[PDB]
């Protein structure tokens, strides 16, 4: 077992082996990225596409060419701490090789005329943090991956549009990546249509016009050749058999002297089998049969050189004769049959006014440019332009795979450009659909949504800037001056910039980290929306794309998405997902081979996997591998049944497969309706770290994976011993085999110690190891905020009772006992900022002092000399956090405030005070303090405070940095020194240093100590250099805001306490707004006198269906019991033995547990630390779907002596006597939600009014009003009440003199109204009037 | 206006004019230089848009849009729409002396009285404090009385309690649905930051404590002041305005405890003695000599309002139990003892606050409901009434059910692969069979629940209604259904696939066993088609509610007898067997069109 | 239809307030039209006293002013 799991061992009721381990939860973000940046030699994605898809840009003259070559991203100025502080984006510069080549026109290709390479500087990229994030204006981004419409060909048909008619009608779509759309249709009479960028509709065959298609080649592309002999007697047809499917004989078919088809019958298949047997090749067609039928090609009297019968014309007796007279003796028609081949083209082109290619192309071109006089070249542009230029068109590589992959075409790649075989190919496709063959496809399948990621959309926008570069720069090399260009002149760094730095900070879909707990930040990071660019509308969203499909089977979590307007859009990745190099969602699967389940993991896409037959994770199998059942239960095809064992192909992995991360932490997930899993989902995100991290006693095992791979706890680089635990750092000594040759082996951790996140919680950092402690690769060396050993721990489990209370459990209400308060288990720190800055005004600077006018010295008590608060000073509302005053002018009194001023003889001072306090209603203890100067503005004294303490702390702490570095090394060289040349006197009373250039014998030893005498020459420069550096970066200015002196950011850090009103909540949607903090001494107690933390009301579960609850409440009762019978083996002192043998009996309990858990392998320390660990409680472990069942639970009930009914006599607090029937009490996990009353409790009597409407409207301290809307003011009028509406309008609102009188009238003691008319009705008559419309007030 | 950095925010209207102003001084321009009247022309397009796009944006084809490239607000975009000022300034305002907060239940309180913090009411109610204080002469000076009231002195509070009796305050909660999800309350003043309101009126304002937040109106002037108290105060909206029937109906927990109180055993402590009344019943019951229900004899002297409105007492030995009894009590003098003699579950106790409404009139009522609430609550805490895993049975006989209906569609398979039924026809008959299995597992938990208590009887087993948790949770009509407690114990029953089509096979496991992972699976298609459904159809009701009141607006009663003839012709709904509603619902407080005559003609 | 009969009010402000607010008003300004404030919403708009319940006893006071000049 792991150190960190030696220590405090979950007990495991899973029971399927586990197979494949979860993978790191973020990588779609780390992968995504690093494919946005690394250099692609060939298959190019990223800077290298964008570059490649717009370089080489040539002048509009082809005398020269700017010419790509290679780029580089250069070091951050400030790494991501230092960002955090700064507040600037957390990016690196991107520096681009380019060539500028200029020809001579002249000579054919003078290429050497002029050759130019100048490295350019164009934008900076933001860079990813090692979790996934970007520190974009010193604030955290997470940009979520996006789900949208694959690229590609869709073919789709709506049902009873015409509902008259009932018809379904079908269409085609192109969609290309970049570029524009391309959409065939039908109509209800069967008529192909075109529609190019949802313009109006056009013949669908002009397109075909316009690309050198004459009729002949088009009725020779789309339809099946019927040839006609005239063979001396009466219109010999040559016959095809298998064309004759599904017909009615209007004429008796007779060959060979024998007949066949009796005329007046339907034509059967047995006829069909008798005619391809006789091999009948030609039959007597009547003369009458052909006036229906339609000429295929263009006939003309070559007797003469003219035109007989025009192309898809309808053949007719006249036109027969004719045809026949001029020496025609082969006619072609078109096969055109009601059932399989309708006459859609051929339709098409009869209603089609167009007539040639130059016709079609201005059709083209007034549809897309109406108005505008077409032209040759115009039009032959435009058309050119819209698919067949790779500038203005992309179809990407998904797009042509998934076009080939619906065309059934064989070659995955090709070319971004439509072709010709493209348009004919999904035009006869778009045909086959509506005779028959083959199906519409479905757009909310898994195979059709693709996901683009942070890396992805980044590099879209890097080209879209690199595309407004290439306008300017082709403007520049066409006109201007050739060999006074240096490629660096001519690049402009803002257009590029501004659009990358246009998503990272703005785009929907970059969005603050939900930062509440470390299961939130893993699963913002893990989150796929179906938003933003290329994506849908909340509220255009349909329903199709929200309920769930069957393919998100292992791909998207079905229980885990918002219950608000973004019901299905917004939905989080399951757990083994991946994504395809295509964007695809795919899951893995166990392979099948023989009956026997193979180890072996295939990912399976959603369309890879519709074929196969996959069973299910829940299907027994023996120590072969083989399943036990005969009929597993599988499902394919999308659908689920019972299958043989040699029928099956793959297997589920997991049984955690099908949910996401958060779906997964919920026990017994199975036992709870998904209504309540859903809520309980997103509930378990919103819980606010509390004080102390206490484990949960029943999780699912997911816990270690959530918070490892969070990155909030700190994860041991490489193994060792840990040398120095402190609360605020760990520097742990590297084992020797783990050490790289050069360098110490010290690896030094700097713990996060109280900072704001995001919500203004607190971001804390504890280490969790005992100095002198080996550790491993990957141990936990320090808790987050949230985690407790390395464990996930959102909330506190406590004494939970199913039973309603006096009334304050009723709807949802949580009665809360006091023993929870008192022991400060749900406190939470809340770090807050607040800022002060000063700024030049037209009446002066602003000046930051801590003489303040019109204010005593008891509030300037707390300031110091310069006017800034003291660290530690405990402050509470309205106390001054910095003395800011403000130049001020002449301000008019009234005469009667000057008869006072020159009475007392008191004129005010010409400086107004503008201080920052701290808001109303808000306490507590400033712990930091942050001063931000121009460069160029004089440091005020605690600047310079501030400033020295903070540099001596940095050298201080790089001194203790190289220090212990150079003391390992020393131990390093002092080890080798042992070998080959012990030495006592001379060697140990020398300095250290003395090695620069002394030497011994020749081996590894003085190879060492050569090496490490360059350590000292460039480590020396490192010292000073960088911490020159450091001390420069320190007294550097800032580059503030135009017009801003200096900032003074302030943090307080409120500590709040659980109170009613407080929402909690528990791991299966079970919210609960506290109602009251009940005295210890009321609280039902059991009959051992200990009583009973939280009571909970029992009429919540049976409605909601979340008996999870139910049985988690029993399992924690299990739990705990067995920690109580550890904590009496402990306090009463008994051996290790009676503990290893109570332990190993817990642990080896299930049924057949996957987990076996030997003690006979721990050291006697390690059992009684194990024990010391469990003495809370033993915890328990029970995956999703794979969870403890009854009997386990009251096995366990049994181990800890507890009543198997899980359910106990409880005696009432207050009157002594016992309840009449017996509760059920177990410990339950508690969350405590960011829904703090604090927060939430808001009042206002008067404040802020808005400028235009002139209405209640506040929100820096004291917020807006309360909105009363237009429901309430017809409740009001249902009442009847006029009064109080007439008051909520005019004085309570908008009118003015209104508002003020009735002010002066309740202070005077008279409750009454004069009220006039509001605001914002004669703002109305302004806003009318402004139309040119009279409106007025016809006046008495 | 200046922002705060220094930059500047003007209305979209100034860009507006500014074009217009710019394009008609090029214009008076292009008038003197003599322009060729091409120039000219374009000119005149140009202002002419220019004048369009201030006017209306939208209207006019192209909308001209800022440095933001969205479009530029014109004048008819500021008058117009759900942002406009009809709608959103003018109708419905933002409003001063109002404040909000999380609600939480107040089981102390009386029908009439709201818990309010002390701190939103002191920042309420503050201009009032400011004259009480100017008044008493505890702050001759306005200036100094703020300081008074920021300081939070001792005597702030004594003068925030003289200026808050008697003042009620307007409780709302959004949505407002209907007329009574806005009800003046008289505060309470109380030591912490969330409302408090009484359980009672919970289910008029569709208020449950999980969360929910509540605003709090403060009602100036005086005329105000009585309105509150007089059209909205909460013990006059005691009936529901759309039907008659009562809103203040003990919703969950009051109904549990009524239920446990109001039942019976076949022996128990005290089974059959006899009691002097019901204030010994009481005194028994606490001295732990008899159980809450246990049958017993007692005298009681019930009161029936007689011609002329006179109670007149009648006394007598009924048979009853101690807990009804003890309820007894509570009861007000005018209503019979057959209201108390029963099982009480929520209809009996709706229809008992209906009667008491009826008979006796507004005060009592609300009296009695109050009494109601605590005694409910109480005694369901005496009750432990919890919820264990034990206390839903599977039924002994479920898992042969299943295995027949496996039995029965292999055999319709079989069927189908000998040709003899079609695909079609398959499917009705298996989704018919799987029906069945599912009433038949129903029916087997639901008796195996509902009286499986055996009870000895004078030494033998006399089987009665079950005390199972679970099944009194789901029979008082506290919470939960037959439906519900059959997805718990029982089988769930057939899913559908998110098209309406019945999955073929149904989901045979349940909540106490837990479901497989396809299970669960099927589960999620139509718990996300039903929240989902339950997004998007607020919506539409709201839509529709806002036509029916943009309607229906102006229709007042105007006077008190038209002297109209005879109008509608009001006869019960008979559909087939069904008579879905009688005459007496479908006449009551109407008023006769004409006379009406017995079956005896002329009378 | 309600929608319908909505709009084909007498009262170009209530007409106003909620639907079509363009044409509405269009209509009203060719119109020439007058509206004397007779329905609750006009005279929530206006800040008044609508003619329903309390403010009844005010409004018909108003019309018998009106009755008399």
């Amino acid at each position: 077992y792991s150190y960190t799991e030696k220590k405090r061992i979950r007990k495991d009721f899973g029971k399927r082996p586990q197979v494949l381990d979860v993978p790191y939860l973020l990588s779609i973000q780390l992968d995504s990225f690093q494919k946005f940046i690394e250099q692609d030699p060939e298959g190019q994605y990223g800077l290298e596409a964008a570059f490649r898809s717009v370089f080489p840009i040539q002048s509009y003259s082809g005398n020269s060419e700017l010419q790509y070559v290679s780029y580089r991203l250069g070091e951050p100025v400030f790494d991501v701490q230092e960002c955090q502080i700064r507040g600037v984006t957390y990016s690196a510069p991107l520096r681009v090789k380019l060539r500028l080549v200029i020809y001579e026109r002249e000579a054919p290709e003078g290429t050497v005329k002029d050759i130019k390479e100048q490295e350019v500087y164009m934008g900076e990229i933001p860079l990813m943090t090692d979790n996934g994030t970007f520190v974009i204006n010193g604030t955290e981004r997470v940009i979520v991956s996006q789900l949208h419409r694959s690229p590609g060909v869709f073919f789709d048909s709506d049902k009873g549009k015409t509902h008259s008619s009932g018809k379904v009608l079908y269409n085609a779509r192109i969609i290309p990546y970049r570029g524009s759309w391309l959409d065939f249709e039908f109509d209800p009479k069967d008529n192909l249509f075109v529609r190019i960028d949802r313009r109006r509709k056009l013949p669908a065959t002009i397109i075909l016009r316009a690309l050198n298609y004459t009729t002949e080649q088009i009725l020779d592309l789309f339809f099946e050749k019927v040839i006609f002999e005239i063979r001396d007697n009466k219109l010999q047809m040559e016959l095809v058999p298998e064309r004759l499917r599904g017909e009615t004989a209007s004429f008796d078919i007779e060959a060979n002297g024998k007949v066949y088809v009796e005329k007046g019958r339907r034509i059967t298949a047995r006829h069909i089998r008798q005619l391809e047997k006789d091999d009948v090749k030609l039959i007597e067609v009547p003369v009458e049969y052909i006036a229906g039928k339609v000429v295929a090609k263009d006939y003309i009297d070559e007797s003469t050189g003219e035109l007989i019968c025009a192309a898809n014309m309808e053949l007719s007796l006249d036109l027969l004769a004719k045809l026949s007279q001029s020496g025609h003796k082969r006619i072609e028609t078109l096969f055109t049959n009601d059932l399989d081949h309708g006459p859609y083209i051929s339709e098409t082109l009869r209603v089609d006014p167009t007539n040639d290619r130059l016709s079609a192309l201005v059709e083209i071109y007034r549809m897309m440019r109406p108005g505008e006089p077409p032209t040759r070249e115009a039009a032959e542009s435009l058309f050119e332009n819209l698919f067949f230029s790779e500038d203005r068109y992309d179809l990407s590589a998904v797009g042509r795979m998934k076009f080939n992959r619906s065309l059934l075409r064989e070659e995955i790649e090709g070319s971004g450009i439509l072709s010709k075989d493209d348009i004919i190919d999904v035009m006869k496709k778009l045909i086959d659909i509506r005779n028959g063959k083959g199906e519409v496809d479905d757009i909310d399948h898994l195979g059709n949504r693709r996901i683009r990621s942070v890396g992805e959309m980044a590099e879209n926008q890097f080209r879209v800037g690199l595309v407004r570069v290439e306008r300017a720069v082709k403007e520049r090399l066409s006109l201007g001056d050739l060999d006074t260009l240096m490629p660096q002149d001519m690049i402009n760094a803002k257009p590029i910039s501004a659009a990358v730095k246009e998503f990272f900070g703005s785009s929907q879909l970059s969005q603050f980290m939900d930062q509440n707990n470390p299961l939130s930040e893993i699963t913002h990071k893990r989150r796929i929306s179906a938003l933003g660019p290329g994506g849908l509308t909340r509220e255009r969203a349909g329903f199709e794309v929200r309920d769930v499909h069957p393919t998100h089977y292992g791909r998207v979590c079905p229980i885990e998405t918002p219950e608000g307007p973004n019901i299905g859009l917004i939905n989080s990745l399951s757990v083994y997902a991946q994504t395809n190099e295509y964007g695809f969602l795919e899951t893995p699967y166990r392979k099948v081979t023989d009956g026997v389940v193979t180890d072996e993991i295939h990912y399976l896409s959603a369309i890879e996997e519709g074929n196969y037959v996959i069973a299910q994770a829940n299907s027994n199998l023996d120590e072969e591998g083989h399943f036990v059942e005969d009929l597993v239960t599988c499902r394919s095809k999308g659908e689920s049944s019972l299958f043989s064992r040699d029928q099956v192909d793959y297997m589920d992995v997991s049984t955690q497969q099908v949910v996401s991360v958060g779906a997964s932490l919920i026990p017994f997930l199975e036992h709870d309706d998904a209504n309540r899993a859903l809520m309980g989902a997103n509930m378990q995100r919103q819980a606010v770290p509390t004080l102390r991290a206490d484990k949960p006693l029943v999780g699912t095992g997911m816990e270690r994976a959530v918070a490892v791979d969070s990155g909030v706890t700190a994860v041991a680089k490489r193994g060792g011993v840990v040398q120095y635990v402190d609360a605020s750092r760990i520097v742990i000594k590297v084992n020797e085999d783990e050490m790289y040759p050069g360098e110490a082996g010290i690896d030094i951790y700097n713990l996060t110690k109280y900072t704001r996140s995001n919500q203004n919680t607190c971001i804390n950092q504890m280490p969790c190891v005992s100095l002198g402690e080996p550790v491993e690769r990957g141990d936990v060396l320090a808790d987050g905020p949230s985690t407790d050993l390395g464990e996930l721990a959102l909330g506190q489990n406590m004494r939970v009772a199913f039973m309603p209370w006096n009334g304050y459990n009723f709807e949802d209400s949580i009665l809360v006992s006091e023993r929870v308060v008192q022991e400060d288990r749900f406190t939470t720190i809340h770090i807050q900022e607040l800022a002060c800055v000063s700024r030049d005004t037209k009446l002066g600077p602003e000046e930051i002092t801590a003489d303040i006018p019109n204010v005593g010295e008891a509030a300037l008590s707390k300031l110091d000399e310069s006017g800034i608060v003291y660290i530690g000073a405990e402050v509470t509302g309205g106390d001054i956090l910095v003395g800011k005053v403000t130049p001020k002018g002449e301000t008019q009194l009234t005469p009667e405030e000057k008869l006072l001023r020159a009475i007392f003889g008191e004129k005010a001072s010409d400086v107004k005070d503008s201080s920052l306090r701290v808001p109303n209603g808000v306490s507590g203890t400033v712990i930091d303090v942050q001063v931000f100067t121009r460069d160029g503005v004089e440091k005020d004294k605690r600047a310079l405070e501030i400033e020295e303490m903070q540099l001596k702390q940095a050298k201080k702490d790089l001194s203790e940095e190289l220090q212990i570095l150079e003391a390992g090394l020393f131990s390093r060289i002092r080890a080798v020194l042992v070998a080959g040349g012990v030495e006592a006197e001379k060697l140990d009373k020398l300095p250290r240093d003395r090695w620069l250039e002394l030497g011994l014998t020749d081996e590894e030893k003085q190879n060492q100590l050569e090496q490490l005498a360059e350590q000292y020459d460039e480590l020396k420069h490192e010292f000073e250099k960088k911490l020159e550096a450091k001390r420069r970066k320190i007294t550097q200015g800032d580059d503030l805001a135009p017009g801003v002196l200096k900032i003074v950011k302030v943090y307080l850090a409120v500590k709040r306490r659980i109170q009613p009103g407080d929402k909690m909540a528990g791991r299966h949607g079970n919210k609960g707004v506290i109602s009251k903090i009940n005295p210890i001494e009321d609280m039902p107690y059991d009959e051992n006198g200990t009583p009973v933390d939280i009571v909970l009301n029992p009429l919540g579960v049976p409605s909601r269906m979340n008996i999870g609850q139910i049985l988690e409440t029993h399992l924690g009762m299990a739990a705990k019991g067995i920690g109580d019978k550890i904590n009496a083996m402990l306090k009463q002192q008994q051996e290790v033995a009676k503990l290893r043998e109570f332990i190993q009996r817990a642990y080896d309990l299930g049924a057949d547990v996957r987990q076996k858990v030997d003690l006979s392998t721990f050291s006697d320390e390690e059992v009684m630390r194990l024990a010391e660990n469990l003495r809370k409680g033993m915890p328990i472990a029970t995956p999703v779907f794979d969870g403890a069942k009854e009997a386990e639970i009251k096995e366990l009930l049994k181990l800890g002596d507890l009543p198997t009914s899980g359910q106990i006599r409880l005696y009432d607090g207050r009157t002594g006597e016992q309840f009449e029937r017996p509760v059920t009490v177990g410990y339950m996990y508690m969350l405590k939600l960011n829904h703090l009353v604090d927060d939430k409790m808001h009042a206002r009597s008067t404040g802020s009014y808005s400028l235009v409407t002139q209405q209640p409207l506040g929100g820096k301290a004291q917020f807006g009003g309360q909105r009363f809307g237009e429901m309430e003011v017809w409740a009001l009028e249902a009442y009847g009440a006029a009064y109080t509406l007439q008051e909520m309008l005019t004085v309570k609102s908008d009118d003015v003199n209104g508002r003020t009188k009735m002010y002066k009238n309740i202070v005077d003691g008279n409750h009454q109204m004069e009220p006039g008319m509001p605001e914002s009705f004669n703002v109305l008559l302004k806003e009318i009037r402004s139309l040119g419309i009279n409106i007025e007030l016809e006046d008495e | 206006v200046p922002l705060d950095g220094g930059r500047f925010a003007t209305s979209d209207l100034n860009d507006l004019y500014r074009r217009v102003i710019n394009r008609n001084n090029r214009l008076k321009r292009l008038l003197d230089l003599a322009a060729p009247d091409i120039i000219v022309r374009n000119e005149k397009r140009m202002l002419q848009e220019a004048v369009d796009a201030l006017l209306d944006n939208g209207r006019r084809g192209r909308a001209i849009t800022g440095s933001n490239k969205r479009p530029l607000k014109s004048l008819a975009d500021m008058i117009k729409g759900k942002q406009g000022r009809f709608r959103q300034n003018l109708l419905g305002k933002r409003v001063d002396y109002s404040g909000r907060s999380v609600i939480t239940v107040g089981p102390y309180l009386r029908l009439h009285q709201c818990g309010l913090p002390k701190k939103m009411a002191l920042e309420l109610f503050k201009p009032f404090i400011y004259g009480k204080l100017e008044l008493r002469g505890l702050a001759t000076t306005i200036k100094a009385a703020k300081k008074m009231v920021e300081r939070e002195e001792a005597v702030v509070w004594d003068i925030l309690d003289e200026v808050i009796r008697e003042h009620p305050v307007l409780l709302n909660r959004a949505p407002t649905l209907h007329r009574l999800g806005i009800q003046a309350f008289e505060p309470v003043l109380i030591e912490g930051k969330a409302i408090q309101l009484h359980p009672l009126v919970c289910a008029a304002y569709n208020a449950d404590f999980d969360g929910d937040q509540m605003a709090v109106h403060v009602p100036l002037t005086l005329e105000a002041q009585l309105e509150a108290r007089a059209l909205m105060m909460s013990t006059n909206n005691i009936l529901s305005p759309a039907n008659g029937e009562p809103i203040i109906v003990p919703s969950q927990d009051v109904v549990l405890g009524l239920y446990y109180m109001t039942r019976d055993c076949v022996n128990a402590k005290g089974e059959g003695m006899v009691l002097t009344g019901p204030k010994e019943a009481e005194r028994l019951y606490r001295s732990g000599l008899a159980s809450l229900h246990a049958r017993v004899k007692v005298r009681i002297t019930e009161y029936e309002k007689d011609a002329n409105g006179e109670l007149v007492a009648k006394t007598s030995l009924k048979d009853t139990t101690v807990g009804r009894a003890i309820l007894w009590m509570i009861v007000p003098k005018g209503l019979p003892y057959s209201i108390v003699n029963q099982a009480l579950g929520k209809k009996a106790i709706s229809k008992m606050l209906n009667t008491c409404y009826r008979i006796l009139g507004l005060k009592p009522t609300v009296i009695f409901a109050d009494q109601i609430m605590y005694t409910g609550f109480a005694y369901a805490a005496r009750s432990g009434a919890s919820v264990g895993i034990d206390d839903m049975v599977i039924p002994e006989k479920k898992h042969e059910i299943i295995s027949e209906a496996e039995a029965e569609v292999a055999e319709i398979q079989e069927q189908f692969q000998s040709g003899l039924v079609t695909a079609g026809e398959r499917y009705n008959k298996v989704i018919d069979i799987w029906a069945a299995a599912n009433d038949r597992v129903s029916k087997a938990m639901m008796d195996n629940l509902q009286t499986e208590t055996v009870i000895n009887r004078d030494g033998q087993e006399e089987k009665q209604v079950s005390f199972n948790s679970i099944y009194m949770m789901a029979d008082s009509g506290a919470r939960g259904s037959a439906a519900q407690i059959r997805q718990l114990a029982g089988m769930r029953g057939l899913m559908a696939k998110p098209d309406g089509s019945i999955i073929e096979t149904p989901i045979t496991a349940n909540f106490r066993e837990g479901l497989n992972v396809l299970q669960y699976f099927i589960s999620t298609h139509g718990a996300r088609k039903g929240l989902a459904d339950t997004a998007l159809k607020t919506a539409n009701s709201g839509y529709l509610t806002r036509r029916l009141v943009d309607v229906a607006q102006d229709l007042v009663v105007t006077e008190d007898d038209c002297g109209t003839h005879e109008g509608i012709m009001m006869t019960p709904v008979i559909e087939g067997g069904d008579v879905k509603e009688p005459l007496r619902d479908r006449v009551l407080g109407r008023v006769t069109a004409e006379d009406v005559l017995k079956p005896g003609t002329a009378d | 239809g309600i929608t319908k009969a909505s709009l084909a009010t007498e009262s170009f402000i209530s007409a106003a307030s909620f639907q079509e607010t363009t044409r509405v008003l269009t209509e009203a300004a060719v119109a020439g039209k007058r509206d004397e404030l007779r329905g609750l919403k006009e005279n929530v708009i206006v800040g008044r006293l609508i003619p329903a319940g309390t403010g009844y006893a005010y409004h018909q006071d108003r019309m018998r002013r009106r009755a008399a000049g």
